[PDB]
């Protein structure tokens, strides 16, 4: 399972065109790297290499 | 890296002890941080050293009717093999728990480290032994009555279910249950058994 | 689900006896609802010492004595060459028999799957003591009149062929085969090579 999340904003100029846009996300199951519970694993990559 | 040592120890630690909370769930159990291999290093432990010349080889003096591997081992695949021809059990929930003491290598080189883990592993005599033996006062033992006071009063509350079955059970002995040896039934020096 | 654990109880074989001997069997275990499997014990391993301490340490490490070419099996031509490394050797069909008390290929697994299980031949040491001494009528030894009359006479008998060979290597001292010592020339650490 995935756990992120996210935005935009999308700035203009005199006549309105898409000129700036800004994206932002929010936040993570960043914890259990120092903790996997018993039959759990972690983060997909350690294992690959 | 080092995580290699883990990998090697990702089958042997595990041996202790990812999946250990079972029937009471999904506990907070062993920890991937490697200095926390030293929590698993809680007290009942002893670990005989490596050319023993024999309290380590005594595990060769019963080897032959244990073993997986033999170039001389009990792998993952030898206690999820052998307790479930040796000593207990597992449920996916118990699962390594007691498979926590081999998921990965008991070569004889880990032998050592499994009666080592007999004379360590689950909470051994220092926790079980003294689990009472502290509440007790000295050369004594614990009042029955005031046992069942506890089980049902005090802390998690348990049930009628739950007091009958170890009530029947209890080595009621003397108007008090002799509780250290309700638990170190399973430990002292005139057995050859089970567990193993 | 409660079956992945099971899914693994089969690679103990792929290193221990069975791909050799199926004759040293695997016993089914693990009947789905994973309580069960708590029945399955192998409940007693005492008798007098199964493992000799100065024996079958030697045996097993053995196999990296008998193994002459480093394969990680025992040939006919691993068994001869070692034995000529240390001196007396087998012929050829000595040899072919002795590696037919196997079928075939006798591996470090095959090899101590036939050294293990064979449990019986000779007398035990202590009990060759107690051979002559529970005939002597107190602390004393054992007045040699009494040793030559008994051989040939009494019970099963011997040639006089028989008790002249036994008697140049009989220690005979004060007209008293002193019985204790004759016992330990006959079987102490006894004499290499002769199996495996």
């Amino acid at each position: 399972s995935s756990r992120f999340g996210k935005f935009i904003r999308i700035n203009f100029d005199v006549t309105g065109y898409i000129v700036g846009a800004n994206i932002e996300t929010y936040l993570l199951e960043k914890s259990r790297a120092i903790r996997q519970a018993k039959d759990e694993r972690t983060f997909h990559i350690f294992y690959y290499l | 890296m080092g995580d290699d040592e883990k990998k090697e120890k990702k089958k042997k630690s595990k041996k202790k002890a990812e999946e250990e909370g079972g029937d009471a769930p999904a506990a907070p159990p062993a920890p991937k941080p490697p200095s926390q291999k030293r929590r698993a290093q809680r007290s009942g432990s002893n670990v005989f050293a490596m050319f023993t010349q024999h309290q380590v080889q005594e595990f060769k003096e019963a080897f032959q009717l244990i073993d997986q591997d033999k170039d001389g081992f009990i792998s993952k695949n030898d206690i999820r093999a052998t307790f479930d021809s040796l000593g207990r059990l597992c449920t996916e929930q118990e699962l390594d728990s007691m498979v926590a003491e081999a998921p990965g290598p008991i070569n004889f080189t880990m032998f050592l480290t499994i009666f080592g883990d007999r004379i360590a592993g689950t909470d051994e005599e220092d926790v079980i032994v003294n689990a009472f033996n502290l509440f007790d006062e000295g050369d004594g033992k614990c009042k029955e009555e005031t046992l069942k006071r506890s089980l049902t009063t005090w802390g998690e509350k348990f049930s009628q279910d739950e007091v009958d079955q170890a009530l029947s059970e209890a080595p009621i002995d003397g108007n008090g249950l002799i509780d250290i040896k309700k638990f170190a039934q399973i430990l002292t020096k005139g057995a050859k058994e089970e567990g193993a």
